[PDB]
């Protein structure tokens, strides 16, 4: 919804709607990857012209 | 190829692929889409809405909250959502609820982050409502 | 018809158990505690329970390890492992079973050594 | 020396089965996800062909691998293929996924690897990991900006027969005005470029991460296979050796012993 | 082997270990001792009881890491406390 | 005491170093150089170095080898190898570290198979 003024990306606002409709849901529909889906241990330390990785947060 | 070919294939779970339909109407981000046959070369970024899917049987109605139906000219759907919802799986009442207004404590956080969340303070009315 | 029906029974599974235990020997440290279905970490925590309740102190290695020894019998024993895999202690301790007495005897290890948490 | 080699190898042998047993758990997931990626990339793909989505001509250089170190020729074709993109675009940025792609990208540029996160390859290829990791792009630098992004990926025939093949990306730009664009119609409101652009990327990289994860499991099928092989021909040829000499032992020491008498 | 079948035990020093840098180079796991802490002053046998395990584990460890790859949390500490050790 | 603990130490990290190389052969050998440490990795690779730093030139070797004899300096051979170990020259080519001299030799080699082999 409001993923033109401020948000990341389209792919931003389609998974955190993905993340509320599982929430949507109990555990007889969410299957085990949908766990992944919410724990996501990505951890994005975008790097620098120095190779400057600041902090590997989840992404 | 006659009838209307569907590729509902979500990054999760593919659902659809390619399959006969008589509607595949859904809640396109300008507006409602109500592809029926054939359709014409135009794909749209879509809004959380129902997907109506008619085969050549009953509609199947899953409240999907994302996708892109892309109309290739040979009256296929490319439905490449981001979740998948069955007919039945897609309709509660309590997890419809409650899950919304808990979210909104998240709206609770700093500007980009209610930013952010703002499409989540709408998104379960979406599922409670196209449950019928 | 040599052992007793059930002393089979157990073993068979008790055998297995622990050669599941030394099949799941091998993946636990690989990946972690995690791979193992709700049967298979309830064997993980059947057995590596059990393997270390294999132990016993003797009543003869008294001037070494200090433990006083235990002479469970083949009635209480044998019954003791299958209730060891039966779950119905599941929620013993790590050490509960181990260097203990029989399946009666693993009560008291457990419940004497939480009176140091509380 | 020789008992200690033939058990080093045999330890060998077995930390080797292990490995397979790890290979085996991850594949099962590397492939679940990459059943349902593919055709999620064929989708969009449908329209890339309903539309010849050409995308013509600050060009970032990307790469696949997942959250392991090497196996095989895993890492190291994509290694040859990332410092055959600094070679040719040396001011194309890189983008340094999971661990292996991420030490073989820094390797080369400092100032290309615009990105460093680690641990892609946990499990199968999620939708919200990659659709975030995507949507970060998506926001790091301008990379919508980036006119071209070729996506160095491996692309697993059946087993192994792969490097990491480069394709094209269809951007905000090349979406709208593709000459066959004129097929599949867009909307002023819409603004469908730029959405194309972003879920053409999220399906690609999504479809890609998917395979790759799948064929580094293969990797882990496939060479630690050969590996396996490996360790059984050296087995037996040391089981040979120290059957031989405890044989010969023996023989010798019934010589001697006679010889003695 | 009549030696160490008449012996109290052992202190297998094996070259490898000497060659490993460890000097002096009693390879543990090779070792032996029927008698043990029993004959020990326990100021020792404190800390002995657990310096064994833990280079029991280190010798559990050392195919793991000889793969030279990740694993679990376990085994990675384990390599570093039999390092370390 | 002997001959110096810088010597010593060098010594002991020398053939550390080698013993490593020798103890993961096995491994090198049955999956490859990828598949252990970049440190294991490193270490493969500045050991297999030092292993062909080990040879020299002999003065009446020059029959086989055919180079003049080279007797390499004690204090300047310990300094060479501690080098070697720490880097200083561990981008120096591998065959220009055979038959040669001390590193000051290496370092020649190193530049002349840089001419030549380029």
């Amino acid at each position: 919804s409001a993923w033109r003024k401020a948000g990341i990306s389209y792919a931003a606002y389609l998974n955190v709607a993905a993340q509320a409709i599982r929430s949507s849901l109990k555990t007889e529909l969410q299957t085990a990857s949908v766990l992944n889906r919410s724990q996501t241990d990505a951890f994005y330390t975008q790097y620098k012209n120095g190779t400057a990785a600041s902090e590997p947060t989840p992404i | 190829s006659s009838g209307l070919k569907l590729q509902f294939a979500l990054p999760h779970e593919t659902l659809y692929s390619g399959s006969e339909v008589t509607q595949v109407n859904l809640p396109a981000k300008s507006g409602r889409i109500g592809v029926l046959a054939n359709h014409v070369p135009t794909v749209e970024q879509l809004l959380p809405g129902v997907v109506e899917v008619m085969e050549g049987s009953n509609s199947k109605k899953f409240f999907i909250s994302g996708g892109f139906a892309t109309v290739q000219p040979d009256s296929q759907l490319c439905v490449t959502a981001i979740e998948a919802f069955p007919l039945e799986s897609f309709s509660q009442e309590n997890i419809k609820n409650l899950l919304a207004e808990a979210k909104k404590n998240v709206s609770s956080s700093d500007a980009r982050e209610a930013a952010e969340a703002a499409i989540q303070v709408e998104v379960l009315e979406n599922l409670q409502s196209v449950l019928k | 018809a040599v052992v007793g029906q059930e002393h089979y029974d157990v073993a068979s599974k008790v055998q297995e158990t622990l050669q599941t235990y030394k099949s799941l020997q091998d993946i636990i440290a690989i990946l972690g505690m995690d791979e193992l279905s709700e049967q298979d970490k309830l064997t993980v925590e059947r057995a590596r329970k059990i393997q270390r309740f294999l132990s016993q102190p003797f009543a003869v290695a008294e001037v070494f390890t200090g433990i006083p020894g235990k002479l469970v019998r083949l009635k209480d024993t044998v019954a003791s492992f299958k209730a060891v895999l039966e779950g119905k202690y599941d929620n013993i301790p790590e050490h509960a079973f181990y260097m203990v007495g029989g399946i009666e005897d693993v009560v008291a290890k457990a419940e004497k050594l939480a009176a140091e948490a509380n | 020396e020789v008992e200690m080699r033939l058990k080093s190898i045999k330890n060998i042998e077995k930390i080797t089965k292990t490995m397979k047993i790890v290979a085996s758990t991850r594949l099962s997931k590397a492939e679940k996800a990459k059943i349902s990626a593919k055709k999620m990339d064929e989708a969009e793909q449908l329209f890339y062909k309903n539309a010849e989505t050409k995308n013509l001509d600050k060009e970032l250089i990307v790469a696949i691998t997942s959250d392991k170190g090497l196996c095989g020729s895993i890492h190291s074709q994509l290694a040859k293929a990332v410092r055959r993109h600094l070679n040719d675009q040396p001011n194309a940025d890189i983008v340094t996924i999971g661990d292996k792609i991420k030490m073989q990208l820094l390797r080369t540029h400092p100032n290309n690897i615009k990105l460093s996160i680690n641990g892609i390859g946990k499990d199968a290829p999620t939708f919200q990991e990659s659709a975030l990791i995507a949507d970060k792009l998506l926001s790091v630098m301008k990379a919508g900006t980036y006119p071209k992004i070729s996506i160095f990926y491996n692309d697993p025939v059946s087993s192994l027969s792969f490097e990491p093949s480069e394709k094209p990306i269809f951007n905000a730009k090349t979406i709208e005005q593709s000459p066959s664009f004129g097929k599949f119609e867009i909307d002023t409101d819409a603004n469908v470029p730029r959405d194309l652009f972003e879920y053409t990327l999220a399906n690609q990289m999504l479809t890609a991460m998917a395979q790759g994860y799948a064929a580094e499991i293969s990797a882990r099928r496939n060479a630690m296979d050969n590996a396996s092989k490996n360790a059984g021909d050296m087995i037996n040829r040391y089981s040979i050796l120290y059957n031989r000499t405890r044989q010969a032992v023996i023989t010798n020491e019934l010589v001697d012993i006679i010889t003695g008498a | 082997t009549n030696v160490i079948s008449i012996t109290d035990g052992q202190i297998f020093l094996e070259a490898e270990l000497f060659y490993k840098g460890i000097r002096p180079a009693i390879n543990v796991g090779l070792s032996v001792s029927r008698v043990g802490s029993a004959a020990q002053v326990k100021a020792l046998k404190q800390v002995a009881g657990s310096l064994k395990l833990f280079l029991a584990q280190y010798r559990e460890v050392a195919a793991f890491a000889q793969f030279g790859s990740d694993l679990d949390a376990s085994t990675k500490q384990t390599l570093v406390r039999g390092e370390r050790l």
